[PDB]
DNA sequence: TAAGTCACATGGTGCCGAGGCCGCTCA
DNA sequence: TGAGCGGCCTCGGCACCATGTGACTTA
């Protein structure tokens, strides 16, 4: 029944991050409208900085209670082991991405020279 | 029991010229017939650009069975994305020679035709409406039998059929009202309402009209010697892009 | 499994609180939209947006979902890219063979 | 061919005749009390039901005559009791 | 008939709905499509009265487990589980009969 | 104080949800209603202590909409009964037997739709015997329910008496069939097998033969052993000594 | 849409979300059935369901008032001791019998298996 | 007696329906007559009761 | 001569027991 | 490496409806 718990907490955390992102967006546009009267036609260069401050708030919070849980290794809570599983599957595939990209880029160069020859 | 294999054609090929080359190659005269049919004569099925060109090529030697009676039927309309398909019955080995000559002479791209579930339902709708010499359309009622072969795990349900008698089919049609597509409008919605089965989604391998025809996913076999105009037209709209 | 259940309850409590805050925020923004008859958007003052820029279990959820579907997407990207790459190797082998054939045909 | 067209027309006529026979069999099975499947079973059950309906009609005639006799006896007896 | 990547919680609920309809229990009597008793052949003759006309439909079935296969087809959104009747769902199983007036009487 | 929001936006945002869980709980959907449901469940258990209860039931197929505003009404009304027999030997309630009655569409009378009662109790014959076939009122349904609950009481009481005979070590190992009617047991070594009807032994058979054992005394014992089950227990303990 | 239904759910709301063959959970409807159809003219009443949670035993006292003869109905009062898990009736006793049925009930209630006693009293 | 089997089966169906209709009509007529006789018997029995 | 009824003889779909090879399969 | 059970599967015998054509009658 543990797999059911992990699946359940998976869609709960998906909906959690979705609702928090859209909540932050709605809160910031609410501040923009309440300070103005109807100014909602803000440019791309301002919406992008809104996205930037959203992104830095998100990863700052992630690091902030990354500090809270990983500072003292309890090695008993299952959330701790979830963090090491997530990290060890996140950092595993990093080299193979760039290796495959470089190999397929060399393939693309081979395509270019074969096309020129033909 | 004349199975019709269906093949589409990438180009509108004209058969009244160049058929003497086929006659010389096959050392026999073929009986090409030219007709200009207008299949959707009903007002709700379209009133303009309804004309088709129907070619009936026939390798005529003798008339005893399909070993000397492998007919060829071509249908065409120039106002479509794909302009032509053919269907041929019989099992003579000269038919593939005819197809090879058609390719090598007209430069056409030919592929076999597969029918979907709604295409098969529309073909069963088309194969009951009969044109009469008095220029009227008659719906001849046949006791249909929808026949399914689902693929389930552990072969739990290998096959299942839905037999619909003739008088029940016409009763369903009269219950729905005056319509000219009985299966798609009355029979199939009644099956969906009663048994919960959407037969346009289920794997439908054949619908069998008792004594007239039984169409399949890749072939149409008919007790009648020819194929009526409505079936040819529905096949022609089937292969459109 | 009790700690998992109570943490599920805590996160659905937080989700419901965030849904409440969304509902109140969208009700307020819709009321302000109703009270503002100006359809055309006013140009946003930079000083107001400046003042916005000076002012302001969630992150565990963020890092868990992020890393999990990040690893899943990277793995499937390897699958599709490796299939495409071996297709490229087969196509290049055939293309080099027929390139040599056309070169010989040109010479002859 | 001419003879082939004649054979096709006779084939269609025979097919229509067989479909009429099957439709009549299905109608007769629809009028049947208990549901049968085979043609011979349908015909045998139809014969049994017709004979059963004949026996039911004769029995109902006899029952009505006996009921009329009972009603006449009851009326005459009640009149006699009233007089007494 | 009108209708992709639907939510995995309500997908579990519609799977549970089909499981309940075809096996009676949410978790079943316990791959997972295998019923309590596999049935090989059943044939139902549904009869209705659409405006004073008796309309008969003869459904015949064949396989190693009829109702398990129908459950699998219902899980693949090929058969509407809200319109699949009782006799099709496995009620009075291994009995083939005629459904008149909504009541199933078996054959002899 | 954790001021999560900016003071410029906290005025129009209701922060009181975090302080008061009752505000959240009334903005989603109590303890007095829980109390009344709690007492309702206890009262339902008190009613089910009787043994024969009626519970409401709806067949999901018979759910249709009236389409006036969307009122889902049940088409064919159902009625389900449950039969909880009390097993005094284990001091437990046995698992319930459910009989479900559906209304006929054309006659407005219940019929035996489904039941979970084994085939040695002719529930169809009892239902057809109730009010001479058709049943309408709840009194006839309760009469049929009582008539079959008496059979359940009979089989449970017979099995209880024989299991108590085994538990008191008066008889050796015995075999029970499903309705505990055809039984066989050893008193010391004599195989006494009994055919017993409802709470009364109607047939007896002494099988095991000892050289000291005779046949006229065997017949006298077989005649004496007939009668009620409690009388059989008393006379068997009397003749054991 | 996912909906949670309990014992206090509306009948229409229950028929909206009904796709199983289980009995209806509308507890007012269940008790309406139990009061009006299977056992009419019986005023049952429960007044004390106190428990000894150390032993895990529930003490129930109920009053059955058979009011079919409304002029002089006869009433009884039971006391049941539950087991509250692995349900065994360890002990049941009769607290009070109305005097107008006291002799017949005194002969009947001398035997055990109080389910028979309640059914026999109602019958 | 008919010649074609379709006419034979159609006449069999019509005969079954006609037999059912005649049985129903006879039952209705005898029910009306029995109702009249029972009304007369009941009124004379009430007179005897008085 | 076009259409109809008829039994008749062959076509054909479905079914199942027998038995064989296959298909891993495991020690 | 070697025996070995199980799904497959086809043979073919049987069962039943389905079917096309000649003979014969009707108009």
């Amino acid at each position: 029944s543990s797999e059911k718990q992990w699946e359940r907490i998976q869609q709960l955390e998906k909906e959690h991050v979705e609702v928090y992102r859209e909540l932050l967006i709605t809160l910031d546009r609410l501040y923009l409208i309440r300070k103005h009267n109807h100014a909602v036609i803000l440019s791309h260069t301002q919406q992008r900085l809104l996205e930037i401050r959203h992104q830095l708030q998100i990863n700052l919070e992630k690091t902030a209670l990354l500090i809270r849980l990983l500072e003292k290794p309890d090695n008993t809570n299952v959330l701790f082991t979830k963090l090491q599983n997530l990290l060890e599957e996140s950092n595993s595939l990093d080299y193979e991405l760039l290796q495959s990209l470089g190999a397929q880029s060399s393939l693309h160069k081979q395509l270019i020279e074969s096309r020129a020859e033909r | 029991p004349y199975t019709w294999k269906f093949l589409g054609i990438s180009k509108q090929l004209s058969l009244e010229n160049g058929i003497a080359k086929l006659n010389q190659l096959l050392n026999l005269e073929v009986d090409l017939d030219i007709q200009t049919i207008r299949v959707p004569s009903d007002p709700d099925g379209g009133t303009a650009a309804d004309e088709y060109i129907r070619y009936e090529m026939r390798l005529d030697i003798s008339n005893l069975d399909e070993g000397t009676y492998s007919k060829f039927i071509f249908l065409g309309n120039s106002k479509m994305e794909v302009p032509m398909f053919l269907c041929y019955c019989g099992t003579d080995n000269r038919n593939e020679v005819v197809l090879q000559w058609l390719k090598a002479e007209y430069g056409v791209i030919m592929w076999p035709i597969k029918f979907e579930q709604k295409t098969m339902i529309k073909l069963a709708d088309a194969s009951i409406v009969h044109v009469t010499k008095e220029n009227i359309e008659q719906i001849t009622w046949f006791s249909s039998k929808l026949y399914f072969e689902p693929e389930t795990q552990d072969k739990n349900l290998r096959q299942f059929s839905i037999e619909i008698p003739r008088e029940s089919c016409e009763g369903l049609a009269l219950g729905y009202g005056n319509t000219m597509h009985p299966y798609n409008d009355a029979i199939v919605p009644y099956i969906y309402n009663e048994t919960g089965m959407a037969v346009e989604r289920l794997p439908l391998t054949s619908v069998i009209l008792a004594g007239h025809t039984k169409i399949m996913r890749e072939s149409i076999v008919t007790s009648t010697r020819s194929l009526r105009n409505r079936v040819l037209a529905v096949v022609l709209q089937s292969i459109q892009f | 499994k009790d700690v998992l259940d109570v943490y599920i309850k805590n996160l659905e409590n937080q989700i419901g609180n965030k849904r409440y805050f969304l509902k109140q925020a969208q009700g307020a923004i819709d009321e302000i939209t109703k009270r503002s008859l100006d359809t055309e958007g006013k140009p946003v003052n930079s000083e107001v947006f400046t003042e916005l820029l000076r002012k302001p279990p969630i992150g565990f959820s963020l890092t868990s979902n992020f890393l999990s579907l990040r690893a899943q997407s990277s793995s499937e990207w390897l699958s599709l890219m490796n299939d495409q790459s071996v297709d490229q190797k087969a196509m290049l082998l055939l293309q080099n063979n027929i390139n040599s054939d056309l070169k010989e045909l040109l010479r002859k | 061919e001419w003879k082939k067209q004649r054979k096709d027309s006779h084939k269609e006529v025979e097919r229509r005749r067989r479909e009429n026979i099957n439709t009549a069999i299905n109608v007769l099975s629809d009028l049947l009390p208990v549901r049968e499947s085979s043609k011979a079973a349908i015909l045998a059950c139809a014969a049994e039901y017709i004979q059963k309906l004949k026996e039911t009609d004769e029995a109902n005639i006899e029952k009505w005559t006996l009921q009329k006799l009972l009603s006449e006896q009851n009326a005459s007896q009640l009149a006699s009791a009233n007089e007494k | 008939l009108n209708d992709g990547k639907e939510e995995p919680e309500i997908r579990r609920l519609r799977l549970e709905k089909n499981m309940i309809k075809f096996k009676g229990s949410a978790n079943g009597v316990m791959s997972r499509y295998s019923s309590l008793v596999p049935i090989e052949k059943v044939g139902f003759t549904l009869k209705n009265e659409i405006n004073s006309r008796i309309i008969t439909i003869k459904l015949k079935f064949n396989g190693n487990d009829i109702f398990g296969g129908l459950h699998e087809l219902c899980d693949k959104n090929l058969i509407n589980i809200d319109k699949v009747p009782g006799w099709l769902a496995g009620e009075n199983g291994s009995f083939s009969g005629t459904i008149m007036n909504g009541d199933f009487q078996r054959e002899q | 104080q954790h001021q999560m929001f900016d003071p410029g936006v906290a005025d129009l945002l209701d922060t009181d949800i975090l302080t008061s869980p009752s505000k959240r709980k009334r903005k989603l959907k109590s303890t007095s209603d829980r109390s009344e449901l709690e007492d309702y469940i206890v009262l339902e258990n008190v009613y089910r202590m009787f043994g024969i209860t009626f519970f409401p039931l709806v067949d999901p197929i018979d759910l249709k909409i009236k389409d006036a505003s969307g009122e889902i009404f049940v088409d064919r009304e159902m009625l389900g009964i449950r039969l909880e027999v009390f097993s005094e030997r284990t001091s437990q309630f046995e698992k319930p037997h459910y009989v479900l009655l559906k209304k006929r569409i054309k006659s407005n009378s219940w019929f035996l739709f489904k039941h979970t009662i084994p085939s040695f109790i002719d529930v169809q014959g009892i239902f057809d015997d109730t009010n001479g076939g058709l049943v309408i009122s709840h009194d006839d349904a309760y009469l049929f329910a009582k008539r079959v609950f008496l059979q359940l009481v009979e089989v449970q009481k017979r099995r209880q008496i024989f299991k108590d005979l085994e538990a008191k070590k008066i008889i050796h190992d015995l075999d029970l069939d499903l309705e505990s009617s055809m039984v066989s047991f050893f008193v010391k070594d004599i195989k006494v097998e009994l055919f017993v009807k409802q709470n009364e032994i109607v047939s007896c058979s002494i099988l095991d033969d000892i050289h000291d054992f005779s046949q006229n005394n065997k017949s006298k014992w077989e005649i004496a052993l007939l009668g009620s089950l409690d009388d059989l227990e008393l006379k068997l303990n009397h003749s054991f000594a | 849409r996912v909906e949670r239904i309990n014992g206090l759910t509306n009948l229409q709301k229950e028929l909206v979300t009904k796709y199983d063959t289980l009995p209806l959970l509308n507890m007012n409807l269940r008790l309406s059935y139990l009061r009006d159809h299977t056992y009419p003219h019986l005023q049952v009443s429960v007044q004390s369901r106190d428990r000894v949670h150390n032993d895990g035993i529930e003490v129930l006292v109920v009053n059955y008032k058979f009011c079919r003869n409304t002029m002089n109905p006869f009433e009884i009062q039971f006391k049941m001791f539950y087991k509250f898990e692995d349900s065994t009736l360890l002990k049941w006793e009769i607290l009070r019998i109305s005097t107008n049925v006291r002799l017949k009930a005194k002969q009947l209630l001398a035997t055990r298996n109080f389910q028979k006693c309640l059914l026999s009293l109602y019958e």
